[PDB]
């Protein structure tokens, strides 16, 4: 799974990660896609560690968006428009080719999962 | 929790 600006590999952090296939200058776009929106309490349990949450609703990020691992330490930021119906990436500081892109989930995420690791 | 959503 790649294209011209990234490729999905294994990370140390954990399962898959999201990799630069080149270098990004401080600020510049790396993933913009479209999220499958509904209530919180219609996704199951499925996709529990993957989606993004603004009040009462959930976002499913398609693209490369859900593959993104999180650093306390990261080299990228994430937004969603309003109605969560877009997000986007942007890098925080300059990236180098193979470097692992990285945003932050948000402290709960973390906190609510006291028997995972976070790397 | 799920992630955070940061705004625009
Ligand atoms: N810094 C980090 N340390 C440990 N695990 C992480 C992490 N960032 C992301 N993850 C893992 O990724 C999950 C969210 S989904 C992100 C993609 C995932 N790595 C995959 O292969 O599908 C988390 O719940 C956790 O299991």
């Amino acid at each position: 799974m790649f294209n011209d600006r990234v490729i999905v590999k294994k990370s140390p952090l954990g399962g898959y990660g999201v990799f630069a296939r080149k270098s990004f200058e401080k600020g510049e776009l790396v993933e913009e896609c479209l999220c499958i929106v509904r209530h919180n309490d219609d996704w199951g349990t499925a996709l529990e560690d993957y989606l993004f949450s603004r009040k009462n609703m959930s976002a499913m990020a398609l693209g490369f968006g859900a593959i993104f691992n999180h650093s306390k330490d990261p080299n990228a930021r994430h937004e969603l428009t309003a109605g969560l119906k877009r997000m986007r990436i942007f890098t925080i500081k300059p990236i180098a080719i193979g470097e692992e892109i990285t945003i932050s989930y948000g402290d709960d995420y973390w906190l609510s999962r006291p028997r995972l690791t976070q790397n | 929790a799920r992630k955070s959503a940061p705004a625009t």
